[PDB]
């Protein structure tokens, strides 16, 4: 069974480091993004590396969020720094290959449970 | 002393004019040593051939007054003297020498005649024509002539020793075997112009102990196997189909090496042709046992199993008498 | 660094590598070496052999000698060609390579007197030519054959350079052949003498063998133990009509698989190899046992066999002798084969 | 003699410029196309190309070329190409194409006196063409050429096949093994792209697939195949050993001739027209053997308790040659 | 007049010109916008993971050394001069053997415009590097990358841009398709960064959406599989009795397995798992392994060995492992493929 | 400045010699290198070659290159790397390779001010390496890259890894089809040749092949062929046309497996492991059908003159004989 369980912190004034340690599949083929859901209903894209360290950004956090994957010990991160309170949602980690993918959540196949991020200013 | 010589004759020199431009035709007496004719592709319909390809001709730019009497100097020249464009015709990879030095000579005398000899590789184009086979005979050409220079500027012709061939058996012919060389002349007419044309003919027989016990004498032996029913008794049902039908599943098989070496030609060669009629006696075999398992048991006819004993192994021994006649012998 | 730089730059000066070293005066002495690093793949399907050298060869130029406070000089690649190098070229390459990675694996090291030394790594695919009647029990001798090209034996003159049996070396883990042997190099000098005058030939003959232990398995011991088993059906009963058969027909369809599958893992040469000559009489025993089993079937009057306890079938004679016959005419054949073609 | 001739052609590239066309500020040059075509080496259905080797001309005019006092046309050496303006065409079905270069680099320079230029290339070339094989091996292609210039649009250059109608020669002359080429067609006409206009023509073949290996090959051993699963309908319905082993032999038979001309013939992975008859002789195989097998159950399964054994083989007889004559009929005329 | 203006223009460009040095090296970057016309989007190798794309590869620059002032506004160069002017070292993060055309002439044209705009364009082939998931075999759909970017000049020198919206930016031909596997279904532009050991650098990113067609394995694998598996079935209405039939039929049926599933086996790269055919030949390869199973209980507990004549001692039954097999194994076989092409047709 | 940038580089570049090695009568020069694997494309056992893609990265000091007053590292273009001196390294593994040239020469020069130097190839080496394929598929394989100076010894050039054991990178996102790498390690050590002493670097894999693709294969339908040939002891005595037709099948079959493994798996010519397994079940299969003419001959040839005792005896033994086989199996080549 595929586990993408996630980990990091999850209430900042600040910066943070939320990380996703998979199990169960090598995904160092795959693409490991990050997704964001605020109360709303709306999967925003975060941050997307693909097998050849390449980092992809949605517009709203470039320059803001760091991906980094490790690939020999099968896990991605996200350096979140710069953080506000619009940023208040729920991190869903995803991972697979993009098939009409790397801005859309239809294209990963694998996911995260859930990490609540709470920012009060 | 021989700085001073070739500094001479370089010092004015054009190389991008023929010798003789407005005055007469540079007459190029070529020759060649063969020395190894590679596989004979069928699929491709090449061959594949090593050369040393010498050029003489008379450059009265490069006379030279001196005791030396022969320059004897690298490919380092060659790009400095006027050297004609002599394309091979039928060549689909021709490739030079250059390990570990441009392979190529000139050798400049004192009467202005420039030898050049180059070794090659041309991968050159005949297209075999597989009737016959594997019982044929081939004559795989090699045309050379000038690219942009008319029979009004450059004439080829061949030396005393013109094709010369060296020890013929450390060749790679798999499947061929070298029995004659022959060359002629010719002049062809492109838009350009008039081309004297050398060609080179390599006469190719074919060696046949591969396809004999590859595929005719097991073809043959199978045929001979589909008689075997016949000696077997009319009433033992399982027998004799089991000698029909896994005796055409051998023929099937067997139909594999019959286009292996060969391109997808749309004629019946020799090969096809036997294997055709070697699976229509392996065929007719079962249909004789299906025939007379209905005309007696299930309802002359009850002897047919006599008169097949005298019938296909004569109607096969006749076809054998016309095959290897009309393929070898005609 | 300008001292050096004057050395080089006012060594070419009057300097023409159009000549040779002693044009007017000598024979120009060329002393080639060759290390193997590795003796690559030998392609039966190609009549070649491909092969990984340092080809060191050194001579003398009294045109580049020099003083300064060194000895020894090394250039990479510019002046290298500017200089008069031999135009050794090998007479058996098919198609060979020069490396260039990342710079041209070349080396010219000018010492103080004279005395070139020029290598590099070159990968030639030499032609080896291969008479396969032996196959798989055969042995070749692939040669290097090189020499100058434009040069005759009045202008040129190849030698080896310490020995001619210690010039050419392999290395310790150069073997790279997956079903051949090396079985030590052989070297000579020689002299060829072609339409444009005499020149001179190193050669160096490596002697190479072919494994035998693959061919037995995948080949030979299947085609063994199908001859085997078409004689398997001589002590059955006359009475097994269908059985008998079908021990007949499928080991010739199991030989008919075995003789296509041996022939298409070989180069198709128009000739009958030693294989071929082992599949094609195996093939005739396995032919024979089911002849053998029509004249059986020809005598047999009845059509059931004997009971748990009105008359019954004789052992039919012809199936006695059958059982003795067949292998030893097979067993003979072994004797005859496997001692002809591991004699030579 | 030599001396007239080299002064006049050291004065012809005196003063050259590379980096203009002729009549640079004025009217397009007039670029005439000529092929002359040696063979066709390779149509390949995988890679979906086909290899050409040519005689490739172009001629212009370019009135600085000019020179007077030689009544002859100076073929000049080809190094000479490198020092003129030639033109910049390339082939848009271009995969992978080389000049040859054995002796020399085959390129000829051809300066006439007024100005008129001959700029020959003997090239071979790797051409892709798209190939719709869902009637293989029945079906015909057309595998063009297109030549194209890169930089110039029609103002500055016009393309012309010389001489339209025999503009380009040796095309009967060309013995392809697997195919016929029908006609061919040489088109004049102007494409647009972001960049710009620019003028084009192709050469365009018309290739037809020859029928004779494949019925030697394919088809004939399929029919004779289908032919012998009918033999166990004459057979007694008690040779159960016989009717069986002739029906599960013939399921095989047609099973190691699909494997193998899934080998020897091209890897098209789609439905074609050859696949559409090997599956269709497989099923009336595999009906024949479920005939016995319906022959069996009706006289030893449902028989003790009590349809006609006879009836059904006299049945099949007629209907499984009449049906696969049906499937000819259908299929020698759909793809024909 | 004009062929002497002409000439003195393309002097005066490369006095003081210094190709080895970005334009602005020490001021700002250089925004160089890209555009992709894709011409054929070639033959996909499944066994070497690779695939072919034939662009006009477009790039668009500023250049303040090359400003000019003369009667036309945009100027034509011979590749001579192409090759005198600074160009971005573009090349393709997974490219394996890409090729530049230039046949006759090398097919690159460099268009100055009067305030120093440059517009370079090239005809290329690219042998791109594409990841395959073959798990699920041939039902399954992969997304090719094709990814180019700077190869020395990092995020603060060289910035790479797209000229227009990027999904418009990337043009494929309408007859440019040259696929007979796969089916491209449409293609997506995107832009990333990667960091290496020597810096930063900007990657523009395509990615060619991919669909394997599966008529072909239907018809080659699937159905002659099933119909085998279908055979070795029917055996079972066959009687008991027939001890010869039932065993040429059964061992018949494994060999047709066992040719089908090498036939099936050559068209595939070597994967380290079992693809979804593997799934599907593996389980048929087990159906007709288990019916000759089926058999040898049957012919253990026939306990005769005649068969009931038409006419009609004592004789056999038809046997409850036989009544079963035909109602379990065409089942289990028919709720096999719901769960197949269900959970295949799905993915 | 950019008019001032020009006039910086051409006088580090007048009088330059290209010729001469940096320190020509001094040290020898130390060279750093850095490998960016991006893939290893195929690992071929026919042809004994791995096929490599990476950034090859060398830093090294060279003094005729510092430059003051510019505060940045000049990144010039890749032509300049004709003009300067770069290291003659070279790989002896090295069959085919080519630094790519699409768009232009894949090279970068990135000088520093205190004359360090960076000269970045993209490779594409096929190197060799040798196998040792005699436990094939259950093996492993250890492939090297050796990188090593050509002309220049260790009095004249000095390479070390840079960055030590993390000098190369992207061994972990490399995910090859049939093999999956253990361990990747680092050797600097110095070679004498017949010339002179060379200093030598080495990068060097650890391939393990991957199972699962054999076992669907090769092993699993060579067992179950194997399983059918005791079909035919529970069958009886007097059943000849079934029981030779399941034995003759059975030898055809595994046949017909081991003929078109041949076509199918790397043509290696010697004895591998998956050899001694598909000989090793092929005489099972042709012991049984040997099983059934010692049954046949004693019944009827010397009959006249027990039979259910052997058929019950070959039960036991043959499914125990080649379970027995599978554990010397897969026990010596685990
Ligand atoms: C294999 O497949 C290829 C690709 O499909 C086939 O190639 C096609 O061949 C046909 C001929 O069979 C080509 O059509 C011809 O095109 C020429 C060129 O026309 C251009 O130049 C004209 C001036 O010289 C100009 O008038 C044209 O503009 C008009 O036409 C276009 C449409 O074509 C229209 O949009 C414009 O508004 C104009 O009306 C154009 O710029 C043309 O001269 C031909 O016309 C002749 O034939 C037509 C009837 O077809 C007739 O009406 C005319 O009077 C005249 O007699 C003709 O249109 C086509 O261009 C080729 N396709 C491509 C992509 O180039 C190839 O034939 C196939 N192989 C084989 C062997 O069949
Ligand atoms: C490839 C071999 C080709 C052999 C071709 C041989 C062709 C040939 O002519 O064979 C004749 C005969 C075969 O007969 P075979 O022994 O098989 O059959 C018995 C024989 O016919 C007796 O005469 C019969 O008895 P009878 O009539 O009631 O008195 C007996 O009847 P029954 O008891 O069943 O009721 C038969 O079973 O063989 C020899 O004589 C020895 C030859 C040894 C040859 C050994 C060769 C290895
Ligand atoms: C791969 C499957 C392996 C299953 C192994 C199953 C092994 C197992 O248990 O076999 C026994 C029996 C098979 O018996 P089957 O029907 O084949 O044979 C009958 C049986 O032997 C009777 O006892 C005989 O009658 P009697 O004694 O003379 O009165 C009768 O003789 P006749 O009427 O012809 O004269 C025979 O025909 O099985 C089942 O019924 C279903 C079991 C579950 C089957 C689940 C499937
Ligand atoms: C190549 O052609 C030349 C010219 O025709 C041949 O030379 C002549 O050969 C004939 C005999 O065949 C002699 O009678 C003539 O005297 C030869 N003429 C000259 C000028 O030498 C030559 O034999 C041909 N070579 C081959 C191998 O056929
Ligand atoms: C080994 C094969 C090809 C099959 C097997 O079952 C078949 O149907 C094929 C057949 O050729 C035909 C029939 O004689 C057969 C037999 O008894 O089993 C075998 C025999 C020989």
């Amino acid at each position: 069974q595929v586990q993408l369980q996630e980990s990091g912190g999850g209430l900042v004034q600040g910066s943070l480091r939320v990380s996703c340690a998979a199990s169960g599949r090598t995904f160092t083929t795959y693409i490991m993004a990050w997704f964001r859901q605020a109360p709303g209903k709306e999967r925003e894209f975060l941050a997307a590396m693909d097998q050849g360290r390449i980092q992809y950004y949605g517009d709203s956090v470039r320059g803001r969020f760091t991906i980094s994957r490790d690939y020999a010990k099968n896990s991605v991160d996200l350096q979140l720094d710069g953080l506000r309170p619009e940023d208040t949602a729920v991190y869903y980690c995803a991972a697979g290959a993009g098939f009409w993918g790397l801005r859309t959540a239809s294209s990963y196949h694998y996911w995260g449970q859930g990490t609540q991020v709470t920012v009060s200013s | 002393d021989v700085t001073v010589i070739l500094n001479n004759l370089l010092e004015g020199y054009d190389n991008k004019l023929r010798p003789d431009i407005g005055v007469k035709p540079t007459l190029i007496h070529t020759d060649m040593y063969v020395n190894s004719i590679g596989p004979v592709n069928a699929i491709n319909m090449e061959y594949t051939i090593d050369i040393f390809f010498a050029q003489t001709w008379y450059d009265r730019r490069l006379k030279f007054n001196s005791t030396i009497k022969v320059l004897r100097l690298n490919s380092n020249m060659v790009g400095k003297i006027w050297i004609p464009d002599t394309f091979f015709r039928n060549s689909k990879k021709a490739d030079a020498h250059w390990i570990t030095t441009p392979n190529r000579m000139l050798r400049i005398w004192n009467d202005g005649r420039v030898l050049y000899t180059l070794r090659l590789t041309i991968d050159a184009e005949c297209q075999l024509q597989l009737h016959n086979f594997p019982m044929d005979e081939h004559s795989c050409p090699l045309e050379f002539s000038s690219y942009g220079y008319p029979r009004e500027e450059i004439v080829y012709q061949w030396k005393r020793s013109s094709v010369e061939v060296g020890d013929t058996r450390s060749w790679r012919l798999y499947q061929f075997s070298f029995v004659g060389l022959r060359n002629t002349t010719e002049v062809v007419k492109t838009t350009s112009g008039d081309y004297v044309v050398m060609s080179v003919y390599f006469d190719l027989s074919r060696r046949m102990g591969y396809f004999t016990i590859q595929t005719y004498i097991p073809c043959t032996l199978i045929v001979v196997l589909s008689w075997v029913s016949f000696w077997i008794n009319k009433d033992a049902v399982p027998a004799r189909t089991s000698l029909g039908i896994t005796t055409v599943l051998t023929m099937t098989t067997l139909s594999t090496i019959a286009r292996k070496s060969l391109p997808k030609v749309s004629y019946v060669t020799a090969m096809d042709l036997f294997v055709s009629v070697c699976f229509i006696f392996v065929f007719s075999a079962l249909v004789e046992y299906g025939t007379l398992h209905y005309f007696v048991s299930n309802r002359r006819i009850a002897k047919m199993d006599s008169y097949a004993r005298i019938f296909f192994p004569t109607a096969f021994c006749l076809f054998n008498l016309v095959y290897w006649v009309s393929y070898l012998y005609l | 660094t300008t001292v050096f730089t004057r050395i080089l730059d006012r060594l070419l000066d009057g300097y023409d590598n159009r000549l040779r070293p002693g044009l007017g005066e000598r024979v120009t002495e060329v002393k080639t070496d060759i290390f193997v690093t590795s003796f690559g793949p030998v392609s039966d399907h190609d009549m070649e052999y491909t092969i990984d050298v340092f080809f060191r060869q050194s001579w003398k130029d009294e045109r580049l000698k020099f003083k300064g406070p060194m000895t020894v000089l090394r250039l990479n690649n510019l002046m290298a060609s500017k200089i008069w190098t031999p135009d050794t070229f090998f007479h058996n390459g098919k198609k060979s390579v020069a490396h260039n990675m990342t710079m041209p694996n070349k080396l010219l090291r000018i010492t103080e007197d004279g005395t070139l030394l020029y290598t590099m790594r070159l990968t030639v695919r030499a032609e080896c030519p291969m008479h396969l009647e032996d196959f798989p029990m055969d042995a070749h001798a692939c040669p290097l054959k090189f020499g100058s090209y434009a040069y005759t034996r009045a202008e040129v003159v190849y030698e080896w350079t310490r020995e001619p049996a210690r010039s050419v070396v392999v290395a310790e883990d150069g073997s790279r052949l997956n079903q051949y042997d090396l079985l030590g190099q052989t070297v000579d000098s020689g002299i060829v003498q072609s339409s444009t005058g005499e020149y001179v030939v190193m050669t160096t003959h490596f002697h190479l063998k072919r494994k035998i232990g693959y061919f037995v398995i995948q080949t030979y011991l299947p085609c063994i133990m199908t001859v085997i088993l078409s004689q398997v059906s001589f002590w059955l009963n006359r009475e097994s009509v269908p059985a008998r058969t079908v021990f007949g027909v499928t080991t010739v369809l199991t030989m008919t698989t075995l003789s296509i599958s041996a022939r298409n893992s070989l180069p198709k040469v128009a000739y009958a190899t030693a294989m071929d000559w082992f599949i094609a009489v195996c093939y005739a025993f396995v032919f024979s046992a089911l002849i053998e089993f029509a004249t059986v079937n020809y005598f047999t009057k009845r059509g059931y066999a004997w009971d748990g306890k009105k008359t019954f079938n004789s052992v039919s004679k012809i199936d006695r002798l059958s059982r003795i016959a067949f292998p030893l005419l097979f067993g003979i054949f072994n004797l005859v084969y496997w001692a002809t073609y591991l004699n030579r | 003699n030599m001396s007239f001739v080299k002064e006049t052609v050291d004065k012809l590239l005196k003063g050259y410029d590379i980096r203009l066309r002729p009549d640079f500020g004025g009217p397009p040059v007039c670029v005439g196309m000529n092929i002359d075509i040696a063979s066709i080496d390779m149509v390949s259905e995988v890679n979906m190309d086909y290899t050409l080797t040519m005689y490739f001309q172009q001629y212009w005019r370019d009135k600085r070329l000019a020179y007077s006092g030689i009544p002859l046309n100076l073929t000049l050496d080809n190094r000479v190409a490198d020092q003129l303006w030639v033109p910049d065409t390339y082939f848009l079905n271009d995969k992978k194409s080389f000049v040859h270069g054995v002796t020399v680099k085959n390129r000829m320079i051809r300066l006439h006196p007024d100005g008129t230029v001959l700029y020959g290339l003997r090239i071979t070339t790797t051409a892709a063409c798209m190939m719709d094989l869902r009637r293989y091996p029945l079906d015909e292609q057309n595998c063009t050429l297109e030549i194209e210039s890169y930089g110039y649009t029609t103002d500055d250059i016009e393309f012309y096949w010389r001489g339209g109608d025999k503009a380009v020669t040796g095309v009967e002359r060309i013995e392809l093994p697997q195919f016929s080429i029908v006609e061919h067609r040489l088109v004049s006409r102007n494409v647009v792209f972001a960049t710009g206009a620019y003028p084009r023509l192709s050469l365009s073949f018309r290739l037809k697939r020859n029928i004779g290996y494949f019925i030697l090959q394919t088809y004939m051993p399929s029919i004779l195949i289908t032919i012998l699963s009918w033999v166990s309908f004459w057979i007694n319905y008690d040779a159960s050993a016989a009717r069986v082993a002739l029906g599960i032999t013939t399921v095989l038979t047609m099973t190691t001739i699909n494997t193998h001309l899934r080998e020897t013939l091209p890897k098209i992975p789609y439905v074609k027209a050859i696949d559409m008859y090997l599956m269709g002789c497989f099923v009336f195989v595999f009906l024949a053997l479920l005939e016995y097998a319906f022959v069996n159950y009706i006289f030893f399964g449902r028989g003790p308790q009590r349809t006609d054994v006879n009836a059904i083989d006299r049945w099949s007889r007629i209907v499984f040659p009449f049906t696969f004559s049906l499937f000819n009929l259908v299929y020698w005329l759909y793809y024909v």
